[PDB]
């Protein structure tokens, strides 16, 4: 009866706590979604800000990990900074003791292998987090890497996280300067949601070769009337 | 480190784990001690009989133990006695008496029953022997929750009802058997109700009896 | 379900480990606190078990300008008590500094929070009024398992405390301004701590008196000393 | 110095198909002779090994070592082989880098599987194909077998060799003496001899 | 003992010799002292080594990345530093020379280091081939040899080239070859008295 | 906190017995059969395995030597046997460097059944789920053939079984075994026992594990050929 | 289960108020304390003939002037009386004086609560007779609860529902020693199943000038008698 | 069966237990804070359980360090655990760095804090929301941390029993005054909300605490209101009820 | 930490339940096959992939452990990846920081399964869910492939197959292995097999096979040292395996 209240095997082979976090990573509501381009790799993630008290600002999901490294994530903004904490500590460990810039697949194997142990220790509980990595790697060039609570991660050629993750990934498939790749994703975003998108409902980060960054209201405005155009 | 708390008090008073540890003694094997004016005699009723340990075992050269319960938990009681007794002589220069002795098993016993992580030894000791450079005979008995006594006479294990029923009549502490002979006849007696046999005598004269020797008695009896 | 460990909230939000250690104190004896400008006033109903049994001690010296009162769970306040007479050791050997009765109330709810929030332990089973002097003048504070510690004019805790605390309220505007006779004070504190008897008179034996303030060293009346107040 | 505390010499040679190791057989406390039996060469399977140095840390490898190759054995269920019982001495040694064993290790044998002889020096590991030198003669030993030793020498030839080696700078060293055993080993049998030398 | 350190046009070349000395005394004639780190790393000093070589494989096969001289350079750099070293080596980032810490397109460490110097800081010009590289490391070690008594033997010399595999060249020169001796001091059998022969059981 | 979700292991029933021993117990009697028998020159090992593509001639999974004097047959989850086997042979070899003399069977046996009884006592880990034989010489009592269960009681044999069909092994072994057979009387007893409680059709040498201490004592795990050999002059074939 | 530290709806602690109900199975102790001392006695209650009654330590010194009877799980008293006796033995080398009574039965008190993941509380009480310069002849009755009282007389175990209306009728503050000595074994002889005698009882007396002293088997047949 | 263990997810993918420490905050007294246009203002209402309470003395309202203010509603042993923990994670920022912590950097480090209590069954989530803030190199910072770890920047916050009112007048301070509002008067609107959340617990009589950190009344350091502008913005409140 | 007690314990019918449920789990798992010729061995596995979008070359599932010695698995891809870390480092620090070379594959294999059989009996922690193939060769067993269990036990194989179809193709592995299987035709073998358990696509991008066959010392990085003789674990390419494919 208690293997659903800790991570132990159910009579199925199951981790019922992991699979429950997996629907933890939805609570938001928030879909983002995450494409590369030739020079550079590119997350659209919806900000959703109801209250008219909230500063907007502060309202966030994207997180800079590292001067290159770039990670938005799908779920309750508590884990979502402690996953944003502890990939930063393990970016600038990993520069300490290596002498030389995590790559943002090594940065989302570790993250997933931490996953892993909340996954196989009872008194961890699993993070109800889904951690997008971005990055231009010096070696590989444009990369995504999305872990989820499970432990599991893996590269992407594009990716979209949320409730509406099926339609923009259909929506991607069908179709398989950052300003035009930004206005794609905004573009296919749009499409696959079908909902026209103001300056302060996008959150934009781009990752090229020299650091990771995000847009602000007047840059995704600017990417908006673009596309208007 | 694992410290629940697993010998705790019931609704009634009662401390189970101490409780079942009591009936794990019960349904050991046997140890039957009758203390005399000069001997103390303890006894028990494809096995290869060489290597298989005799149940009295010397702590010291004078003090010796038999026990009741679960076998693997007294070797633990029984290496911690050996240790300690080596102690006393190393540090207090003089060997253990058999109420120290005493006191420190049922003290560890007593450990066992309120400290959190551990269940109590399933053991009861019949501690038997003299105090140093003494002569009158001592037999204490110890039990899993702690408590630790003097006998005359005492049995533990198996059939130790029947048994303690038959030595509190045979047995009179108005005269206690005075020769050796009615020390091991006295215990046979109680076991016959196979015999192994040791009788312990002051100054670490500690002897088991040989097989001729107790068919004599038991033929006798 | 939900009353089982102290770190476990109830549906509605509530900490019933924590209630159930405040029953503790309901269970008590009645204690009174009140002070005025120049000084506090502890009183005390003291409870024995047995009339061949003598009083339990309800009155608690921690130095010269500060003490306190408990009802509840008596080892509690022993180690409430102990690190208390701590802290304001502590303030004098770094500081030279006598503790002020607010800061040693706030780490008695430092001391008592942590208790409801981590597994393992129990909430302290006392609750404590604490009188003291210092700069700022009397000081009277109740402290409670839950944490809090508040600071009061005049109060209540125990068995029946309702009646002496109504009886404080009522009074509220004449005790504050006794000022400097303690005696009157006193007096004050013993008729509402009578308000909360149901039976038994106060007697020799029974009652129990401390007092701190501007020229006065915390004292503890017991016995024939408190025959003049009865 | 610990390590002249005790004194004692062991040499390895490399032969044709062979290996020889010898040393000495005093035991010394200072200029006082204790003992003229302790043997520093010992064996676990068919890889020899040569301790000099202080007595008792001979000793406490020669135990190590008997330990250590035990486990292997039961592990692998195979006997270690030279190389890599020098290997295992190197690592034993470095594991006591700040807490060393003041001990001149040699190594000798020959491989089962590719029958090749094996000699070893020592934690940085000087794996020599003509011979090596420990002890405190090891100045009169690095001389005598410098000039002696010629390459591919027969189990007879070899023995000689390493013989008139440890026997001349033994004479030479006020430590080392009191007897001498060289050990001719082949991949079919190892002969023990003892020497016949001067007792001062 | 001589190391140095030379980087050419397309690579890192670095030179050693094989002497090894206890005191005055010559204990290896023949020691190896360019250690590899990984295939494409080695190490010169004038254990750390075998240690920082296995964490580097462990951290190689960890990121699924090639390793660079940089992690070598810093995880011997911090383990020197909790309780003196030329490592080079090709990475993806380019050919690399340090010492344990500096960069150099040249270097040179050990008893010998002031001679080999001299003959480097004589020949060494920029934009060196291959070839020409090999020869002025190899020269400044032959100086170390000839002047230094602390060097001797022969010249190890291993060569990472940026886009080859690294080719260590064991023992590229052995300009110190005995000569034959005078006489062979074979003694005749029988020559040495044996008290007591047995055959040991292995 | 977690005291929701221990299970408890160290604790007695109400009849005085420790569950999870019992349960452990209970894991091995269906594992596969090992049996021992000391005769008068020696002492026998002989299990049985419990598929084609198996590679059996490289399989050891049931008799493991622990010293050059010391076997044992294994018989339960054979990853826990694997723990008890590697601290035996490291025990062996510290007694060895202590006193300079290979460790007597019953020390050895003691050692390890202390680790077993430990798990039984505190710690809330479960206990091991092996039944060990320990086949034995030492100058003291000559051939010794001891058992050891989960709860950690050793007990000294002449002939023993462990593992599936005890009772009906011990039943044969009681009936034919001699205190004055040689070890090849005695091998023939061990597969004849095994013959009769396995629970397979037949008795074939890929099913066998066989191991004897005689003597210097000599330890021999038998190949499959031996097994084979061994087996058709028997008459199991 | 629950947590050894709960508390009840009623404000007590669940494992306090378990252990108490052990206490209520041991044998009687009674004590009386008068102006020349304290008269401690106890049922010794032998399970069996056999048993050397001799060998049972139901009263037990602490200090030269403290001693103290012990009723319930008496394996636990030897732990707590350890105690007690390393704070009397620590206060003399501290100090360089003997420890006060109530001081010394509140170090045995500071170790009742100081139990949960100690397993358990202690299941044994004890009555703490004592003589000090500082309050003279003293009796205390220490629980696993952390709570003690002081007591003119006293009896816990068995037999204490009757014993302790007993002794309210019967102590006044003009008792003399003998008449202590004489109203224990009366209100023991009334409450133990077995016909009193000095096999089956024993007596413990403290004093200023003979300190803590327990009665002879022949010393109590005397006192018997006199009954 | 979900909700008896902090650390357990529902197979909805909730934290029962944390929604449990939020009812506990939902019953506690109404705390506010309102940015202005160059400081924050803090307001607790105090509910005066007794007459017998020493007026002015039992304070809610914490500072960290010199220039943070916070306010919490719940319970009150928590949020002063929180504050006691803030006052370390202040004090170690300035030993390691020079400057005071800034404040977003501060709502990270309680944050951090507060959802490591949501992480383990052995401990509790805590049973407060904070509102904190103060004024930095950066300006004027308003946060609201809730039991879950959860935080957010705000123009303005409340929290308590009477938040859904206090809710309501905020937003009408904010639609009423884009230019952002003036340390002063954002004071006298602080009385107003609170006197008017205090609607939703009128059975008892309370007591209004304010506190401001302004970069040019306080001089960018947290100081509570009091003396003649604490009455003027209670007599400013007295009158805006009428 | 508050579990410190074990999470597997046994039944009253003598079964380690939190194992058994682990075994479960493996399966469930995909299917991954080791075949062992005269002159090699062969492990093979199918990479399912979660999403179209998924770049599947980033996850391997099968790791060189040593040069000589390399691993795939069937069941938690994460419990893969953690134990595969682990048996890297064991295999370093257990063995070639004393021994100055890598282990045999027997011993490898045994310090595998002692961290599954740890999992099995610590206090706080699940077993692993994962069954691992580990294929290697050493200079004295020659070739060998290991099957470990989530409980920690090990088998040798000549040729086995765990997961989802490892019944059907342990099946008709049995029909196809024999004692004289070269390496070229245990690859043949093991990609029929993996065929008839993979349910789409059937080509080198779905399709993960490795290889402990010959030296490589073209994969070795550096020449000039004789006795340095390079990998034998080798994982085809998806070029590779297509060739192989065209041409069965």
């Amino acid at each position: 009866g208690y293997d659903r209240h800790i991570t132990i095997f159910s009579p199925e082979g199951r981790l019922y706590q992991v699979e429950y976090a997996f629907k933890a990573t939805n609570q938001t509501n928030i879909n983002s979604l995450a494409v590369r381009g030739k020079d550079c790799t590119v997350v659209i993630s919806q900000k959703k800000v109801p209250d008219k008290l909230l500063d907007p600002t502060t309202v966030s999901y994207i997180f800079c990990i590292s001067r290159t490294i770039g990670m938005v994530v799908n779920g309750p903004i508590p884990d979502a900074r402690n996953a944003a904490l502890r990939a930063k500590a393990e970016a600038a460990e990993f520069r300490y003791k290596y002498g030389y810039d995590m790559p943002c697949d090594v940065l989302a194997k570790r993250m997933a292998n931490l996953s892993q142990i909340y996954t196989q220790r009872a008194y961890m509980r699993p993070l109800g987090v889904i951690l997008t990595f971005v990055s231009v790697d010096e070696e590989l060039g444009p990369s995504i890497y999305k872990t989820d609570p499970a432990g599991y991660y893996v590269g992407y050629k594009a990716t979209a996280t949320g409730p509406k993750q099926q339609e923009i990934t259909t929506n991607l498939e069908n179709h398989f300067s950052w300003e035009k790749v930004v206005e794609f994703a905004i573009t296919h975003m749009i499409d696959a949601l079908g909902t026209e998108f103001s300056k302060n409902d996008l959150e934009v980060g781009v990752a090229t070769k020299d650091k990771f960054f995000t847009l602000s209201a007047e840059n995704i405005e600017e990417r908006l009337v673009a596309i208007a155009e | 480190g694992y410290d629940r708390a697993l010998s705790i008090f019931s609704p009634d008073g009662h401390i189970f784990q101490v409780e079942y540890a009591l009936e794990a003694v019960k349904r050991g094997t046997c140890a039957v001690g009758v203390k005399g004016k000069n001997c103390v005699v303890l006894g028990c009723e494809l096995q290869d009989t060489r290597i298989t340990p005799s149940k009295v075992s010397k702590i010291d050269s004078h003090v010796v133990l038999s026990f009741s319960g679960l076998n693997a938990d007294s070797r633990i009681l029984i290496e911690k006695a050996r240790v300690e007794a080596q102690s006393h002589r190393l540090t207090l220069e003089d060997p253990v008496t058999v109420e120290y002795l005493t006191r420190y098993v049922a003290g560890v016993q007593q450990r066992y029953t309120q400290s959190g992580g551990v269940r109590p030894f399933g053991v009861s000791t019949l501690i038997a022997g003299f105090d140093p450079r003494d002569d009158e005979p001592k037999l204490y008995q110890t039990e899993p929750s702690g408590i630790y006594s003097s006998w005359s006479a005492q049995t533990i294990g198996r059939n130790s009802k029947t048994v303690r029923e038959f030595l509190e009549k045979n047995y009179d502490r108005k005269e206690p058997p005075a020769t050796v002979e009615e020390c091991v006849k006295l215990t046979v007696r109680s076991l016959l109700e196979n015999i192994e046999i040791t009788v312990v005598k002051p100054d670490s004269d500690i002897v088991a009896l040989s097989s001729e020797e107790i068919n004599q008695y038991v033929t006798q009896i | 379900n939900y009353d089982g460990d102290t770190v476990t909230f109830s549906p509605t939000g509530r900490l019933f480990q924590v209630e159930y250690a405040l029953e503790a104190i309901k269970q008590g004896s009645v204690t009174v606190g009140l002070r005025s400008n120049t000084h506090a006033v502890l009183v005390a109903l003291k409870r024995n078990a047995d009339e061949l049994s003598s009083y339990q001690k309800k009155i608690i010296k921690c130095d010269e300008h500060m003490g306190l009162s408990l009802a509840g769970l008596a080892p509690d306040a022993r180690v409430l008590s102990n690190y208390l007479r701590q802290q304001c050791n502590y303030s004098s050997l770094v500081f030279n500094r006598k503790l002020a009765v607010e800061r040693a109330g706030h780490l008695l709810c430092d001391k008592a929070q942590k208790n409801t929030q981590s597994y393992g332990g129990r909430p302290y089973g006392v609750g404590l009024l604490i009188i003291g002097y210092d700069k700022s003048g009397a000081h009277l504070l109740e402290f409670q398992p839950s944490g809090n510690v508040t600071e009061l004019y005049g109060t209540a805790i125990g068995a029946r405390s309702q009646g002496a605390k109504t009886y404080l309220e009522r009074t509220l505007d004449t005790f504050i301004k006794i000022d400097g006779n303690p005696d009157e004070l006193i007096k004050a504190g013993v008729e509402a701590i009578s308000q909360s008897l149901r039976d038994e008179s106060l007697t020799v034996d029974n009652l129990s008196i401390a007092i701190v303030g501007k020229d006065t060293p915390f004292t503890i009346y017991d016995g024939e000393a408190v025959a003049k107040y009865i | 110095d610990p390590s002249s505390i005790n004194g004692g010499i062991v040499v390895a040679m490399t032969g044709k198909d062979c290996v020889a190791i010898a040393c000495d057989l005093r035991l010394g406390s200072q200029s006082l002779g204790v003992s003229n039996k302790f043997e520093k060469i010992f064996h676990y399977g068919h890889v020899f090994l040569g301790i000099t140095g202080l007595a008792t840390d001979v000793t406490t490898l020669n135990e190590m070592f008997r330990y250590k190759t035990n486990l292997y054995k039961l592990k692998e269920e195979r006997a270690i082989e030279p190389e890599t019982f020098t290997q295992l001495v190197s690592s034993s040694l470095y594991e006591r880098r700040f807490g060393p064993y003041f001990v001149g290790p040699v190594v000798a044998g020959i491989n089962s599987k590719s029958g090749k002889p094996f000699i070893a020096g020592f934690g940085c590991i000087d794996e020599a194909k003509d011979f090596i030198v420990s002890g405190t003669a090891s100045d009169q030993l690095f001389g005598m077998c410098e000039s002696l030793y010629e390459p591919n020498l027969e189990p007879e030839d070899l023995f000689e060799t390493i013989s008139q080696a440890l026997l001349n700078a033994a004479d030479r060293d006020a430590l080392s003496g009191w007897g001498a055993v060289v050990y001719i080993i082949k991949k079919d049998e190892v002969v023990k001899r003892y020497l016949k030398m001067r007792q001062d | 003992t001589t190391i140095v350190g030379v980087k050419f046009n397309n690579g890192v070349v670095i030179a050693a010799d094989t002497r090894s000395t206890q005191g005055p005394i010559v204990a290896d004639k023949n020691c190896a002292k360019l250690h590899r780190i990984s295939p494409k790393i080695w190490c010169a000093g004038a254990a750390v080594t075998q240690l920082i070589g296995s964490n580097i494989e462990l951290h190689s096969l960890y990121t699924s990345r090639e390793p660079r001289v940089v992690s070598a350079l810093q995880m011997l750099k911090q383990h020197l530093f909790k309780y003196y070293l030329i490592v080079a080596g090709v990475d993806p980032t380019g050919s690399h020379l340090f010492s344990i810490t500096d960069v150099g397109y040249y270097l040179s460490l050990g008893s010998g280091s002031l001679a080999a110097m001299a003959v480097l800081e004589s020949h060494w010009k920029q934009d060196l081939t291959k070839e020409e590289a090999i020869k002025l490391a190899s020269d400044a070690i032959q100086a170390g040899i000839w002047n230094d008594l602390g060097s001797g033997s022969n010249v190890d010399v291993c060569v990472m080239e940026i886009g080859k595999d690294a080719e260590y060249l064991r023992n590229y020169l052995t300009p110190n070859v005995r000569e034959e001796k005078q006489k062979s001091y074979k003694f005749p059998r029988g020559t040495t008295a044996v008290l007591k022969e047995s055959i040991v059981n292995i | 906190g977690s005291r929701r979700y221990d299970s408890r292991t160290t604790i007695f029933s109400p009849e005085g017995r420790l569950y999870q021993v019992e349960y452990a117990l209970e894991s091995i009697s269906h594992a596969g059969t090992a049996i021992g028998i000391m005769a008068s020159d020696g002492i026998v090992l002989a299990a049985e395995r419990k598929s084609t593509l198996l590679e059996q001639d490289t399989s050891t999974e049931k008799l493991y030597k622990l010293n050059d004097k010391i076997a044992v047959a294994v018989a339960g989850l054979t990853a826990d046997a694997e723990i008890l086997i590697n601290t035996a042979r490291i025990h062996a070899q510290n007694y060895l460097k202590t006193y300079n003399e290979d460790i007597p069977v019953e020390i050895l046996v003691r050692r390890l059944s202390d680790i077993k009884q430990g798990y039984t006592q505190h710690g809330g880990l479960r206990p091991f789920g092996v039944s060990f034989i320990y086949a034995g010489y030492d100058d003291r009592y000559g051939y010794q053939l001891y058992t050891s269960n989960p709860s950690g009681n050793y007990t000294g044999w002449k002939a023993i079984s462990v593992g599936a069909n005890t009772s009906a092994a011990q039943t044969l072994l009681q009936m034919d075994y001699k205190d004055d057979m040689k070890v090849d009387d005695a091998i023939e007893l061990a597969l004849k026992t095994l013959s009769k409680t396995t629970d397979s059709s037949a008795l074939t040498y890929d099913r066998l594990e066989f191991a004897t201490i005689r003597k210097e004592v000599y330890q021999k795990i038998f190949k499959p050929q031996e097994i084979k050999d061994i087996l058709v002059k028997t008459g199991i074939t | 289960d629950r947590g050894v530290s709960t508390f009840s709806p009623e404000g007590r602690l669940f494992q306090v108020e378990y252990s108490l109900e052990a206490i209520k199975l041991g044998s009687t102790a009674i004590g009386i304390a008068t102006k020349e001392g304290v008269v401690l006695g106890v049922e010794k209650r032998a399970t069996s003939p056999l048993l050397e009654s001799d060998s049972i330590e139901k009263i037990v010194e602490i200090d030269r002037h403290i001693g103290c009877a012990m009723s319930g799980l008496t394996a636990d008293a030897r732990s707590m009386i350890e105690h007690a006796r390393t704070a009397a033995v620590t206060h003399n080398l501290y100090y360089d004086e003997d420890i006060n009574v109530e001081s010394l039965t509140q170090s045995v008190c500071d170790l009742a609560l100081r139990f949960g993941e100690m397993s358990r509380p202690f299941g044994v009480a004890l009555l703490i007779a004592g003589h000090d310069a500082d309050d003279g002849y003293q009796l205390f009755h220490a629980e696993p609860s952390g709570t003690f009282y002081r007591y003119n007389a006293k009896a816990i175990g068995s037999g204490s529902e009757g014993a302790q209306a007993e002794l309210l009728n019967e102590w006044h503050s003009s008792l003399t020693l003998k008449e202590a000595e004489l109203l224990v074994l009366k209100i023991l002889k009334q409450v133990m199943e077995e016909k009193l005698d000095e096999n089956n009882a024993q007596l413990s007396c403290i004093t200023k000038q003979d300190g803590f002293k327990i009665y002879d088997n022949e010393k109590t047949a005397e006192l018997i008698k006199e009954l | 069966g979900y909700d008896l263990s902090n650390s357990v997810f529902s197979p909805d993918g909730r934290n029962f237990q944390v929604e449990y420490a939020v009812k506990a905050v939902e019953n506690g007294t109404t705390s506010i804070g309102i940015k202005c246009n160059d400081g924050v203002v803090f307001a607790v209402e105090k509910l005066i359980t007794s007459k017998l309470l020493v007026p002015q003395k039992n304070v809610k309202i914490q500072v960290v360090d010199r220039h943070i203010g916070c306010v919490y509603s719940g319970l009150i042993p928590d949020g002063r655990h929180l504050v006691n923990r803030g006052r370390e994670e202040a004090a170690s920022f300035k030993k390691l760095y020079k400057t005071p912590i800034p404040i977003p950097a501060f709502a990270d480090r309680l944050g951090q804090y507060v959802q490591a209590h949501t992480l383990y069954n052995s401990v509790r989530p805590f049973g407060v929301s904070t509102i904190f803030g103060g004024v930095d190199k950066n300006g004027a910072h308003l946060y609201m941390l809730e039991p879950s770890g959860s935080y957010w920047g705000y123009k303005g916050a409340a929290t308590g029993k009477g938040r859904q009112s206090a809710k309501a007048e905020l937003e009408k301070l904010v639609d009423h005054h884009p230019e952002g509002l003036s340390a002063r008067e954002a004071v006298k609107q602080a009385a107003k909300i609170i006197y008017l959340a205090h609607e939703d617990n009128k059975e008892k009589d309370f007591e209004l605490e304010i506190s401001w950190c302004s970069l040019s009344e306080t001089n960018g350091l947290h100081k509570f209101v009091k003396g003649d502008l604490l009455q003027e913005a209670i007599d400013f409140a007295q009158k805006e009820i009428n | 930490d508050r579990y410190s007690f074990s999470l597997t314990t046994f039944s009253p019918s003598g079964k380690l339940g939190q194992i058994d449920y682990a075994l479960t789990a493996v399966k469930q798992g995909v299917t991954s096959l080791g075949i062992k010729a005269t002159n090699g061995v062969v492990i093979a596995t199918e990479k399912k992939s979660s999403s179209p979008l998924a770049m599947s070359e980033t996850l391997s599932k099968v790791s060189l452990l040593t040069p000589d010695i390399g691993a795939v698995y069937s069941g938690m891809g994460p419990d893969y990846r953690v134990l595969v870390d682990k048996s890297r480092k064991v295999a370093h620090t257990s063995y070639k920081r004393i021994y100055g070379e890598y282990p045999p594959t027997k011993l490898l294999v045994s310090e595998v399964a002692k961290i599954m059989q740890e999992a099995t009996q610590s206090g706080g922690v699940r077993p692993f869910g994962v069954s691992l193939l580990i294929a290697g060769h050493d200079e004295f067993n020659g070739f060998s492939l290991y099957q470990v269990d989530p409980s920690g036990s090990y088998f040798p194989w000549k040729a086995t197959a765990i997961g989802k179809g490892s019944v059907a193709a342990k099946t008709f592995l049995e029909k196809r292995w024999n004692d004289e299987l070269e390496l070229e035709d245990a690859i043949h073998i093991a990609l029929l097999t993996l065929k008839e358990s993979v349910e789409g696509e059937f080509n080198g991008d779905t399709i993960e096979l490795a290889i402990i066959g010959d030296e490589n010392p073209d994969l070795l990085g550096y020449t000039g040292i004789p006795t340095d003789k390079g990998p034998r674990f080798r994982k085809l390419t998806s070029q590779e395996i297509n060739d192989r494919l065209e041409a069965l």
